[PDB]
């Protein structure tokens, strides 16, 4: 039924074109924060805050982390079917969650923060990670198969004093998971050129903006670096969770980031939290070390605030912008599908599009014009060998809200 | 009106250091960078580097790091290509043009006239001149210019009178010196019934010479 | 590294006629802001070069509109739809894309013209360089079409590359044509061990070697 996106799928619509090809469908039916959308080998894993009140100042009520199945509900539209809940014991506790799929399970590496959001406040958080392993299929009396809790004990990270899950999902290779991280490193042990910042052309920018921008501001004690935590379940006795930093080509602050299989090779996104607005995507050349050969897009950016807004590519000392995902369905001709927020400041609009590197094919919206919205997560695969994509969209009871959408064979309706 | 006037020609030694200048005139100078452009003799343009007037800063290419500085004036409305421990492979035509930012044209519409800057460790030493006499109805006779130093040399016979059907061709080197023949065609009416003599002047080391071409014994 | 491969490097085109200069570049010149900075130069003797095109297509100002640009992404073709003389020069493309920005290798707009044979003219050392120690054969090889030349320098039968330095000029303003000169330059002994001194020429006008010789015995 629902397969992973790989080997030869099929055609889909190659041309530019203004009809109305794309038909999203509404798959899902206090308030509802920091999502997370994973979705591998026919399975689903899921995660959200559950608080009363406020989103922001609001007191947390219940972390949810579920995984189950996406199947065909009926109508030839795949949608996902819990089968395994899991809820900590204090809901304020549990912070930047990633799932990754492994044969049986769903690994999700929470890090675990008694002085909140670890990204507020870096100097204070004591570096304390958790794995929590659902069961995709859970059998009854089967001790730990359904639910496993492992607090981490050996983390092993290089020149950064801490590391953490930055990100909603990440891949396997072999026996061997890799989750979205970052790590923060002390500004007085960060050895950056200025040289390197891409000031030219840009009248009012100075060559120190790149070095002030990595970190969340301009006096940070830190600055974030993004790349993979590995986990190697080879190494059955006590697992190591090492630390693989990304490659410093464009590199930009440490941010959200997402690292997946498609058409069986691995592709890496990663959010533009900083001065570098045009989307950050591209195939993997090496895992370990991280490397990303970033896609020269020019269509797709991300709304800012005043210092960085959209399609920004001026070095700016800012922090302000969104996740918003893109996967990649066909690699022969580099097209990927995602949602973009189509405003330059404020987080708003959600379309739908599928887009080249310097062209976007088709799109749709999702919403009203005037309607809010943030972080959005996709993720593409086969029903039946015909390329879907489910995208979580946070809105404004405040909730996100799930689309299936089919990606089209012909340019035509 | 708008102008870019760059410094002078120079010669120096290996080691020594140069500093060029690109004044500009006939534009607010802040609202558009420079571009310093290399030109090796008889090749391709090189990109050196872009300055940024209003800021100061420099871009410039990984190949032009250390040893060579970027500077700008701004009261002067001045750029300035600073290299400093010159070696031979910086012997070469410098440009300066206008780049602008990203708010207009980054094109480079308007050049300097170029500052040519020629590295070697010869000395100032003048031309020998030799004739060059057969040994048809045309005649052909040559002016033969050797062991010289710097460029350029210029070349004319009967001080410019016969400019139709001569050709001067570019100097080589034999070593640290320059070398270069002038070939010089006329109807074998004119010579050597008339005295066909060639002016070769070396204005670096400030010499002239003339020599007639008479012909050989046989 | 982002390289512009230039296509042809000499471009013989008669007056009027139309030209087609390429242009490919080893990555998309497509920057991430949407603009292609792909620009077309033009560069005349002795002169700093001029803007031609700017952005693929678009023409700077002054610019006559037989020049046209065309292209994306890593292919693109300069035409000029009819060659007046004042077109006569070396075009560059350029991209202002990916630091460090790269030149192409650059095409040599030149007249064509009828082929010609060279003139070829032999002479033996003077006796000033003989008294002053050193001896030079010069051979001249004028007005002749189309450039490509060869020339071999014999003594007593014997071919000798050795102390051989060659010179070219470039077309001539009022025929169109080129000239060569080869110098062989021994010292005063071995020029007195042997007699026959030979310059022979290979170009396409004739395909029989141009000869040109001289023996010791005056
Ligand atoms: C988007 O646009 C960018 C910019 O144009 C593209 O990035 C460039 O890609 C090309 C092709 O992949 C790269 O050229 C290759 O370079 C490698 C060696 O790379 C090293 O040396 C480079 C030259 O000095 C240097 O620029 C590189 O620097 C990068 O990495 C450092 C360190 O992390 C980082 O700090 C920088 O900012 C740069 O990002 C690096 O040090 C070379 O091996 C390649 O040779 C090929 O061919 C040979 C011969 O066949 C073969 O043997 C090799 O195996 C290889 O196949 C090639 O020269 C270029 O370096 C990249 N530049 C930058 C700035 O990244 C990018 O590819 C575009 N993306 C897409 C999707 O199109
Ligand atoms: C959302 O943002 C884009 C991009 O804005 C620019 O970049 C951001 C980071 C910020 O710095 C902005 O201040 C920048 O303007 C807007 O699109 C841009 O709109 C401006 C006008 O508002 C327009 O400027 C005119 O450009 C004319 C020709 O443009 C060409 O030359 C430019 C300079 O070389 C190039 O940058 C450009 O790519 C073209 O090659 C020029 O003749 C005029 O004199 C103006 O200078 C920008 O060109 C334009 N850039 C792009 C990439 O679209 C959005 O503005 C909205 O869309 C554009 C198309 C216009 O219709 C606007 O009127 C419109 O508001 C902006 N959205 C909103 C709602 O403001
Ligand atoms: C993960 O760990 C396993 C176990 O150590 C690694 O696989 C072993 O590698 C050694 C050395 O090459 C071999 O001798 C063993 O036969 C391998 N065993 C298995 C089961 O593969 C593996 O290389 C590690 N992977 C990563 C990405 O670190
Ligand atoms: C900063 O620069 C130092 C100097 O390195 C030299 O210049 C650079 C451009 C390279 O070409 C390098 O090979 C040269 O040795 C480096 O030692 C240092 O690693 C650089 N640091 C960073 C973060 O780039
Ligand atoms: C960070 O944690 C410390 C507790 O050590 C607390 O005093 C401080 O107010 C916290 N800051 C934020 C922004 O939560
Ligand atoms: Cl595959
Ligand atoms: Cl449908
Ligand atoms: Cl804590
Ligand atoms: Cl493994
Ligand atoms: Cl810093
Ligand atoms: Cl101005
Ligand atoms: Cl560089
Ligand atoms: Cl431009
Ligand atoms: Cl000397
Ligand atoms: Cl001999
Ligand atoms: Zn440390």
């Amino acid at each position: 039924g629902v397969s992973d996106l790989v080997g030869l799928p099929n055609q889909i619509c190659l041309q530019k074109t203004t009809s109305t090809i794309l038909k999203p469908r509404l798959i899902s039916y206090v308030c509802i924060t920091d999502p997370l959308l994973a979705v591998d080998n026919g399975f689903f894993a899921y995660s959200h805050l559950e608080k009363i009140g406020s989103c922001t100042r609001g007191i947390a009520k219940q972390r949810i982390i579920g995984v189950g199945e996406v199947l065909d509900r009926g109508d030839k539209v795949p949608s996902m079917f819990m089968t395994n809940v899991w809820t900590p014991p204090n809901p304020s506790t549990i912070h930047h969650c990633s799932s990754t799929y492994h044969e049986d399970f769903y690994y999700t590496l929470c890090a675990v923060s008694h002085v909140g959001d670890p990204i507020l406040n870096s100097t204070s958080w004591t570096e304390s990670l958790s794995l929590i392993r659902l069961a995709v299929r859970p059998k009854s009396d089967s001790g730990d198969y359904n639910q496993k809790y492992i607090a981490i004990t050996k983390v092993e990270r290089g020149k950064y004093d801490k590391v953490m899950p930055y990100g909603p999902s990440g891949i396997k290779q072999g026996d061997t998971l890799y989750f979205p991280a970052v790590g923060f490193l002390p500004r007085t042990e960060f050895q950056y050129n200025d040289s390197n910042c891409p000031i030219i052309h840009c009248k009012y920018s100075k060559a120190e903006n790149c070095r002030l921008s990595m970190g969340v501001n301009s006096k940070s004690h830190y600055i974030l670096r993004s790349g993979l935590l590995k986990y190697n379940l080879s190494l059955g006795g006590d697992i190591i969770l090492q630390f693989i930093e990304i490659a410093d080509n464009r590199l930009t602050i440490g941010s959200p980031s997402k690292i997946y299989n498609s058409l069986g090779q691995p592709v890496f996104y990663q959010a533009s939290y900083s001065w570098d607005t045009m989307i950050k995507l591209g195939d993997v050349d090496t895992v370990d070390p991280l490397r990303v050969q970033w896609r020269n897009n020019s269509v797709i950016s991300r709304p800012g605030q005043s210092q960085c807004p959209r399609f920004n590519v001026c070095p700016e000392v800012c922090w302000e912008g969104t996740y918003n995902d893109a996967f990649l369905i066909d690699r022969l001709n580099w097209v990927s599908a995602g949602v973009y927020l189509n405003s330059n400041q404020t987080a708003e609009n959600p379309v739908f599009a599928v887009f080249k590197d310097n062209e976007i094919l088709y799109q749709v919206p999702l919403a009203e014009d005037d309607t809010n919205a943030q972080k959005t997560i996709t993720d593409c695969f086969l029903l039946e060998n015909v390329i879907w994509c489910i995208s979580l969209v946070e809105i404004y009871v405040i909730r996100p809200k799930l689309f299936a959408v089919k990606i089209p064979a012909q340019c035509s309706e | 009106q708008i102008q870019l006037v760059q410094s002078g020609p120079e010669l120096k030694k290996p080691g020594e250091t140069v500093k060029i200048s690109c004044t500009t005139s006939g534009y607010t100078f802040t609202n558009y960078g420079l571009n310093w452009v290399k030109q090796a003799p008889g090749k391709g343009f090189k990109w050196m580097a872009w300055i940024n007037t209003y800021t100061g800063e420099p871009t410039y290419a990984d190949d032009f790091k250390g040893r060579f500085a970027f500077s700008l004036e701004t009261s002067a409305s001045t750029t300035y290509l600073q290299i400093n421990n010159l070696k031979n492979e910086d012997m070469s035509t410098y440009f300066c043009a206008r780049s602008g930012y990203y708010d207009g044209l980054k094109a480079m519409d308007y050049w300097g006239q170029g500052t040519s800057v020629t590295v070697s460790s010869a000395k100032t030493t003048p031309p020998s001149v030799y004739p060059l006499a057969p040994g048809n109805s045309m005649v052909t006779l040559g002016c033969l210019v050797k062991g010289y130093f710097p460029e350029p040399v210029t070349v004319t016979w009967n001080s410019g009178s016969l400019s139709s059907g001569v050709h001067t061709f570019p100097a080589v080197l034999q070593s640290d010196l320059y070398t270069l023949s002038s070939s010089v065609t006329v109807p074998s009416s004119t010579w050597p019934s008339e005295t066909v003599t060639c002016n070769v002047a070396h204005p670096a080391s400030s010499t002239k010479v003339d020599k007639k071409i008479v012909p050989r014994d046989c | 590294d982002v390289l512009m491969i230039q296509t042809p490097l000499s471009l013989p085109v008669s007056l009027g006629d139309q030209a087609s200069i390429s242009c490919r570049s080893s990555q998309s010149l497509i920057h991430i802001n949407g603009n292609t900075y792909l620009e077309w130069y033009l560069q005349k003797p002795g002169q700093s070069p001029k803007l031609l095109i700017y952005k693929v297509s678009n023409r700077f100002s002054g610019v006559p509109d037989r020049f046209s640009g065309s292209g994306s992404g890593t292919d693109f073709t300069l035409k000029i739809s009819r060659v007046e003389a004042e077109d006569l020069g070396v075009y560059y493309c350029f991209q202002g894309s990916h630091v460090p920005f790269t030149f192409g290798a650059g095409t040599k707009l030149e007249l064509k013209r009828a082929d010609a044979a060279p003139t070829v003219s032999i002479f033996p050392p003077s006796s000033e360089q003989l008294t002053s120690g050193g001896a030079s054969v010069v051979c001249f090889l004028n007005n002749f079409y189309p450039k490509d030349i060869n020339v071999k320098w014999k003594i007593d039968g014997s071919e000798r590359q050795n102390g051989v330095l060659n010179s070219w000029t470039d077309q001539d303003s009022k025929d169109s044509t080129y000239s060569m000169s080869s110098t062989l330059t021994l010292t005063k002994d071995e020029y007195e061990r042997h007699n026959s001194y030979t310059c022979e020429a290979t170009h396409k006008t004739s395909t029989s070697p141009i000869v040109k010789s001289f023996n010791r015995n005056e």
